């Protein structure tokens, strides 16, 4: 299904069975927040993500 | 109130934090009674009363 949509679309449309567990880690990684401590706006931090 | 208690009116933006915005008479107007007189509300004539 991933096979058919990547290669012949104008839009990503990803195909994925759900984990067993319905809302845990992926086991091999992380979910990362980075913060705005200081007083800045949108465009600074967004600048520092990227 | 608003010139001697205060008013705690509406909200704004500082520097990425959400504050309040207050309007009370200034220093000197508010200390002795002799102030009292110095206040003024406006009638439906458009003409100020002590």
């Amino acid at each position: 299904a991933t096979r058919a949509f990547s290669q012949i679309k104008d839009a990503m449309v990803f195909a994925f069975n759900l984990p067993a567990i319905v809302e845990l880690g992926t086991a091999t990684g992380f979910d990362f927040e980075l913060i705005d401590q200081a007083g800045l706006g949108h465009e600074k931090l967004t600048q520092a993500r990227n | 109130g608003a010139a001697w208690g205060g008013s705690y009116v509406n909200d704004f933006i500082d520097r990425g934090r959400v504050k309040k915005v207050y309007v009370m008479s200034e220093a000197k107007y508010r200390m002795l009674p002799d102030d009292i007189g110095d206040w003024y509300v406006r009638a439906a004539d458009g003409q100020m009363v002590p």
